[PDB]
């Protein structure tokens, strides 16, 4: 019974650990999407400010 | 005195063989119990074995 409930407990720990490491990559990749679009709009606004710097 | 010691012989053998036969039913029940303990040992050492297996 010792080995039994021990493996059962640690298997539940593993299943929850998976239930979180799954969306680990999810909230990782949304961050990167944010980085990308933010750098994009950074470039856009840096071009626009310079174009308006004329006079 | 022949028949006197005769009666002594009778009662003696009678009680002695009643004792023999109660020891005989005792051996019946103890051989039963012995096979019982044997199969007990078998199956319980065996559940120990599968306990070690799954352990």
């Amino acid at each position: 019974e010792d080995s039994d409930r021990k493996y059962e407990e640690v298997a539940r720990k593993l299943v929850i650990l998976e239930g979180e490491l799954e969306r680990s990559e999810e909230r990782a990749e949304v961050a990167e999407s944010k980085c990308g679009d933010l750098e994009e709009e950074l470039k856009i606004v840096t071009n626009n400010l310079k174009s308006l710097e004329a006079q | 005195r022949a028949q006197e010691r005769l009666a002594t012989a009778l009662q003696k053998l009678e009680e002695a063989e009643k004792a023999a036969d109660e020891s005989e039913r005792g051996m019946k029940v103890i051989e039963n119990r012995a096979m019982k303990d044997e199969e007990k040992m078998e199956l319980q050492e065996m559940q120990l074995k599968e306990a070690k297996h799954i352990a």
